[PDB]
């Protein structure tokens, strides 16, 4: 999950903007 | 861009700015 | 409560802060 | 909607208790 | 309204959301 | 106090009026 | 420092970085 | 007040000390 | 991404956002 | 400058990349 | 004023409250 | 450098003027 993927792993901008409408 | 941790209200933030307008989801189970 | 005047961010911070990790929706129209 | 209404107007914390997961 | 964990600068942004134009006190000790 | 109720507790919004003028 | 033009929540998270854990009083009239 | 100050005119963080605990 | 207003600190917010650790400067003209 | 830009107009998360370090 | 702890988002926050139309580098190597 | 100065240890205002241009 998004967790997983950007706060206890890191992420970038590119994955945030999986979670856009 | 770099890849960092973003966690809780911070997280929340970053997702605002990527999406704006378009609106968003948070839902980390 | 206090009523709220909550623009931009603002409002996705106050929004984490009633909802938190249960996740929410950010939804403009 | 909300968005709209919290910055144009004014909202209630009880309002946005609707938009939770 | 989720009961979470509110430390430190987000905590007394969330005194300001709750109090706004009322005020508050920050007295951690 | 706050700290142990909200910081290393959990509290809502209801707990942090108790704070308020 | 450079003088400050702080409305809203902005004043509090001055007051966080001023006094800190030794606390203070947000009291608008 | 200092509230009021702050954002229609300027204030100093030399104010903003006579307002911790 | 959305096209962005940033004004004062929230565009300190994105340039963190941007860089993170990496570093940033803050260069008004 | 970037900083005037994003106030006044409106700026590229791609602008603000030419200024970290 | 206090001396504490002032990390990532919050400590380029601190720099802007401080530095504001000076602008500032933010280097953490 | 910075972070050793007021993340890791402490730092007041004084010191992060340091870092202004
Ligand atoms: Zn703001
Ligand atoms: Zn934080």
């Amino acid at each position: 999950g998004i967790v997983e993927q950007c706060c206890t792993s890191i992420c970038s901008l590119y994955q945030l903007e999986n979670y856009c409408n | 861009f770099v890849k960092q941790h973003l966690c809780g209200s911070h997280l929340v933030e970053a997702l605002y700015l990527v999406c704006g307008e378009r609106g968003f989801f948070y839902t980390p189970e």
